[PDB]
């Protein structure tokens, strides 16, 4: 209705009014994150039998 | 192991036996799903048996039945139809005098709904025990209504017996995979005081003929 | 016609929304990661398998320890297992055996489950007495609990199938804050880690990012084409990876405000049921109704790896926070310990 | 030579039965929707004729091919019990599947409320006690380079009855009464297409219950009764009645046919089965 | 959550006496109960222990095939069946709740106890300190010495700590060394490696007075320390 009508569009507007960084950036941030936890992730790098908890 | 290890790995042991006992009275449980419209009859249904979903209990010759009203989920069954596809037996209740009231006409809504169920996914082997309640109001607005309001293509008497059998024919059709499945229609108004023996027989039917299917007799 | 005025505002604003980030889409993340070295080809084992669940297992949470797992079941069965020795510590009846979602406590000292009976349920697991007692029913939903999030003791966020979110005060169990703007049913929640705000993705194929004390939306990510069945943050706060029925998992970024990357295959058809990161967050791991995890590099989109081995539609899976192995639940009542 | 060709023909057999029912056996072990009681009952029948398959069956094809018992006479009495147990609680898991099966068709109460694995075992349990009080006797007393079974009246009344005859009865009368409650199930323009329909597909039904019931029955049949009827008839025919050897040798290894049978008739034909093996 | 003994009393040496735990306000269902009795002046001894569900039972290595403990569940009452007491059997028997699972705290707590006057390879705790006089508001640490490494490969130190203040039963503090019980304030705290394991108070009060006791829990002789006294 008329109500809902008018949130909806006040909503998009106010999604509209965010800082958007170049998905180059987000995309260079979340590939320097997995870099530097890559020693901290046991998944990529299979942990030893010893340091492994599940064994 | 330490001691205390060994203590809980009794204690898993202990948690794991009361999870069999549970499972296997569990296992003695007749699952239906209750399905409808809300004012299609469902609650009378459940009072001749006897927010979220409503879990109905009740035993019949030494069956136990778990009936699970869903009516009250306004949410999508899509997501949450799966969550009953180890079900016996589908209790469908259906409304005979809404075949001229609206909400689109609402023995069409039952219809469309009923198809969905019957036709699902997960329903596949799972039969349907159909009710047509209000079968009196049905007698009395038949009398003066005609059914062409919800069937144009009718073309029959506007009796009771004429119309009541054309409703039951049109809501069996929506029926596929007649192989895997039946259904069992039943004719309930108000005070029927056989609903609850009419699903026993249906569940028992419907316990023996998938018995049959392991024997490769069905 | 005012109704008219406001629909072409709101497809304006639409459309400024999407040039805005089709602006900021200079290059997609797959250029940019192409010269990152990939990861072969990850072998990761059973290491455990829980067995005592006796009907599908719909959701699994990780204690914040990494070592207690609370799993959901539909034999009304809430279970806490010790993942490193298999042992069941508790097993919680519920008074309504459709759960469809449990949350472990961080600090451990609760549960929440819910499901069709439209309540949430929290357990407190350490009582005096030696039980596990539901501590309070967090009524005021009138849909499934889809997905149930604690943020704290006695704040817990709750997706529900009424389209809306909601946070609640335990101690008191009224809704502290109500999330609305989905238009289909909410089907999962992700906490960000620094818990300030979370996703939510619902059937409407759209996940939306909630401010949770101020509780209102910041973004709305539209990328999927079938309803988003799982979502989890990136493990910095900053990007989120959905799961939804098209076979498709897609990487949203927060602050980019667009989708990065699509994690599909055309030999995958069936829908994500769950998704999750590894603790560097390379890795995406989805639940898929083909039976079989698949992980991917979330980097590249490659699918570095499958945790093949459930009889049945992979329902929930989770990380341990601290990052050593994936428990995958399923609908074959078996939850798997990967490494 | 006659005795090589023997020799592969039997060892196949016998390879084969040994396959088949250690397959069933393993899918049932290894596949988690087929442990509940029919299956635990199949896969029991499958390890007696597995235990038929190792133990009797090459001890039974070397005295075929050789023609004599080259072995001892405690072993020979030793196999003749071994035999008589594995081959009598074989016929008996028959007849405890078409039990259960009678009462999971007429008694869906208690297939709901009292159908438990532990009735699976008091079957199978009980299928192997007969064939002890079977097989025992000759040891226990009712009793030259070759090898039989003790010949007596009283015994070979004993052991054909207790054996196969009774057995023989029971599944008889329990398949008939399932035949009589499946077809009382199948019995029981556009609609007149629907209902063509529905008659064609009950027929097709029928002739599905005749064709499972006959292969049943008719396997048990011609693999068992031949050889009990054989068994029955020269204890009692001093010389009026001589068995070629040949024909001995048939009849008697149609029973072994039998066991190698029971896998494809119960679990083979299984959807369940079918689709376990496929995941494997 | 309370556990009420019953029995006791004086017993002629020779005789026999059932002692009753009526447990209340707990699932006794799910605890496995020990008995652990303290000599007159003595510290205290571990008797025996029932799992939940009666499944594992241990005794004393002094009283074992001599005592017999048992578990009413539907009753919630513990049994301990005792034959032919000696004069060595004359101690308050403490009945004690204690479950066992990941993170649980076992020995969280004690019935109050019933006097009991008979007429006339373990590991060892060692608590070689005894009767420290301290000042209240003032740090005090507390020794304990084990025969044997406490710690498991499985990681777990299984040594506890607990507190006779007089004229009380006894009171877990810490469970698995470095492990603060329920209702502990966080003054106290555990601390050790292998054999040698130190309880450091921060600021005590006139509350913290009272003797303290190691156990360990790593075998299923529970042997516990000769208590450390504590007097302002
Ligand atoms: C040693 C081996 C050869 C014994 C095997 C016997 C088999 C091949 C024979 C014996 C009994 C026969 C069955 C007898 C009855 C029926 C029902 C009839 O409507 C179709 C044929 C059918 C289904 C036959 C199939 C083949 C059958 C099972
Ligand atoms: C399909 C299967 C089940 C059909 C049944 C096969 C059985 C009945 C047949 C196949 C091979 C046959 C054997 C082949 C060789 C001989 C050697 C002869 O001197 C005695 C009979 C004997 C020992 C036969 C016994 C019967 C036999 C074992
Ligand atoms: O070929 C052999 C050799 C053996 C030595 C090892 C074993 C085989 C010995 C031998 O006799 N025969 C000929 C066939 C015997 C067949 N079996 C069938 C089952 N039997 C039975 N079942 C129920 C009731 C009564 N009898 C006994 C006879």
């Amino acid at each position: 209705s008329i109500a809902q009508a008018r949130k909806l569009v006040e909503q998009l507007k106010m999604e509209a009014n965010i800082d958007r960084i170049k998905v180059s950036k987000a995309a260079a941030d979340l590939m320097a994150y997995c870099e530097a936890h890559a020693k901290e992730d046991p998944l990529l790098t299979p942990v030893p039998a010893s340091e492994n908890p599940f064994r | 192991l330490s001691a205390e290890d060994k203590a809980a790995v009794e204690r898993s042991k202990m948690i794991d036996r009361n999870l069999r006992e549970d499972g296997e009275k569990a296992a003695k449980e007749v699952k239906l799903l209750l399905l409808g419209a809300g004012e299609s009859g469902k609650n009378t249904i459940v009072k001749q048996m006897k927010t979220g979903i409503v879990e109905t209990h009740f035993t019949f010759k030494d069956l136990y039945f778990k009936m699970f009203d869903v009516g009250a989920q306004r949410s999508e069954r899509k997501k949450w139809i799966h969550c009953f596809e180890g079900v016996t037996a589908i209790i469908f209740c259906v409304a005979l005098s809404d075949y001229d009231l609206v909400l689109m006409n609402r023995m069409h809504a039952s219809m469309k709904l009923f198809d969905s169920i019957c036709n699902n996914k997960w329903f596949t082997e799972t039969s349907i025990i159909l009710f047509l309640n209000k079968k009196d109001l049905f007698e009395e607005k038949i009398k003066r209504s005609p059914l062409t309001i919800c069937y144009p293509e009718y073309t029959g008497s506007n009796t009771y017996e004429e119309a009541a059998a054309y409703i039951q024919c049109q809501f069996e059709d929506l029926n596929r995979r007649k192989d895997t499945k039946e259904i069992y229609t039943h004719f309930t108004c108000s005070t029927d005081t056989k609903n609850v023996q009419f699903v026993f027989d249906a569940v028992t039917d419907v316990i023996i003929k998938n018995n049959l299917k392991e024997c490769g007799l069905y | 016609s005012e109704l008219d005025q406001l629909r072409q505002e709101a497809e304006q604003l639409k459309n400024q929304i999407r040039d805005a980030r089709k602006a900021c889409a200079d290059a997609t993340l797959s250029q940019i990661t192409n010269n990152i070295d990939p990861v072969g080809r990850i072998q990761m084992r059973t290491r455990r398998t829980l067995r005592g669940h006796l009907a599908k297992i719909y959701a699994m949470h990780w204690g914040t320890d990494s070592r207690l797992l609370v799993s959901a079941s539909q034999d009304g069965k809430l279970i806490i297992w010790d993942s490193y020795t298999t042992n069941k510590v508790h097993a919680i009846p519920l008074r309504s055996s459709w759960v469809m979602t449990c949350a472990y406590a961080p600090s451990g000292n609760y549960v929440a489950c819910g499901g069709l009976d439209n309540i949430c349920s929290i357990y407190n697991l350490k009582t005096r007495e030696g039980n596990v007692r539901v501590s309070r029913e967090l009524a005021g939903h009138t849909g499934y609990l889809s997905c149930c999030r604690f943020l704290d003791d006695n704040q817990i966020v709750t997706s529900s199938g009424d389209t809306t979110c909601a946070l609640w005060d335990i101690e008191t169990g009224q809704q502290t804050t109500t999330f609305t703007g989905h238009t289909g049913d909410v089907m999962s929640l992700s906490l960000a880690p620094d818990t300030r705000l979370f996703v939510s993705g619902a059937c409407d194929a759209s996940a939306k990012l909630w401010d949770v004390r101020e509780g209102m939306c910041r973004q709305t990510f539209t990328g999927h084409e079938s309803d988003i069945n799982a979502i989890c943050f990136f493990p910095n706060g900053n990007a989120f990876a959905t799961g939804s029925d098209d076979a498709t998992c897609r990487l949203f970024d927060l602050r980019a405000d667009q989708e990065l990357m699509t994690y599909s295959h055309d030999n995958i058809i069936c829908g994500i049921t769950s998704v999750s990161f590894s603790k560097s967050g390379r890795l995406l791991l989805a639940g898929y109704d083909d039976f079989n995890c698949n992980v991917w590099d979330a980097l590249k989109a490659d699918r570095a790896g499958v945790l093949a081995g459930h009889d049945n539609r992979v329902s929930c899976l989770g990380v341990t926070d601290d990052g050593m192995a994936v428990a995958t639940g399923s609908w074959d009542s078996f939850l798997k310990i990967w490494n | 030579s006659y005795q090589v060709i023997t020799s592969l023909l039997l060892g196949t057999l016998i390879f084969c039965a040994v396959l088949g029912n250690a397959c069933v056996v393993a899918a049932i072990a290894l596949e988690r929707s087929l442990q509940n009681v029919a299956n635990y009952l199949i896969g029991s029948l499958a390890v007696t004729d597995l235990m038929v398959s190792v133990l009797v069956l090459p001890m039974a094809a070397l005295y075929q091919v050789l023609n004599k018992w080259t072995l001892g006479q405690v072993t020979c009495d030793l196999f003749i019990a071994l035999d008589v147990l594995c081959c009598t609680s074989s016929i008996w898991h028959l007849c405890a599947i078409a039990l259960d099966r009678y009462w999971a068709i007429t008694d869906p109460i208690d297939y709901v409320n009292k159908r438990t694995p532990r009735r699976a075992a008091a079957l199978i349990s009980l299928t192997w006690l007969i064939g002890f009080l079977i097989s025992i006797p000759p040891m226990l007393g009712w009793r030259p380079d070759a090898c039989t079974i003790s010949k007596d009246h009283g015994y070979t009344i004993y052991s054909t009855f207790g054996a196969f005859y009774i057995p023989l009865l029971l599944m008889l009368v329990l398949y008939g009464r399932i035949f009589r409650a499946a077809r009382f199930r199948i019995r029981k323009r556009k609609n007149e297409r629907n209902a063509e329909a529905k008659r064609k597909m009950a027929l097709a039904r029928e002739r599905k219950t005749v064709k499972t019931l006959g292969i049943i029955m008719g396997t048990f049949i011609l693999c068992w009764l031949p050889f009990f009827i054989v068994a029955l008839v020269l204890p009692f025919c001093e010389s009026s009645c001589h068995m070629p050897t040949l024909l001995g040798a048939i009849i008697n290894w149609l029973g072994y046919s039998n066991s190698l049978l029971n896998p494809v008739i119960y679990a083979y034909f299984n959807k369940d089965f079918q689709n376990a093996f496929k995941k494997i | 959550v309370q556990l009420v003994e019953s029995g006791g009393g004086l017993v002629q040496p020779g005789g026999s006496r059932k002692l009753s735990c009526s447990a209340s306000g707990f699932a006794f269902s799910s605890f496995g109960m020990h008995w652990v009795r303290q000599a007159p002046e003595k510290g205290l001894e571990w008797v025996a222990y029932i799992s939940s569900g009666s499944g594992t039972i241990y005794y004393a290595d002094t009283v074992k095939g001599r005592f017999t403990i048992s578990r009413d569940d539907p009753k919630n009452t513990l049994f301990l069946q005792m034959t032919s007491l000696r004069s060595e059997d004359t101690a308050m028997y403490y009945c004690v709740r204690s479950i066992y699972y990941y993170g649980s705290s076992p020995f969280d707590f004690w019935g109050q106890g019933t006097t009991l006057t008979v007429s006339s390879s373990d590991i060892v705790m060692t608590q070689a300190t005894s009767s420290v006089p301290v000042t209240p508001g003032e740090s005090v640490s507390i020794s304990c010495r084990s025969s044997k490494s406490l710690l498991h490969s499985n990681g777990n130190t299984y040594l506890y700590w607990f507190l006779q203040r007089p004229g009380q039963s006894p009171q877990l503090l810490i469970y698995r060394m470095s492990n603060l019980a329920s209702g502990v304030p966080d003054r106290f705290s555990g601390s050790g490696s292998g054999t040698a394991f130190t309880l450091t108070i921060s600021r005590l009060e006139a509350e913290d007075v009272g003797v303290y006791y190691c156990m360990q829990h790593l075998e299923y002789p529970l042997t516990f320390g000769a208590g450390t006294k504590l007097e302002l």
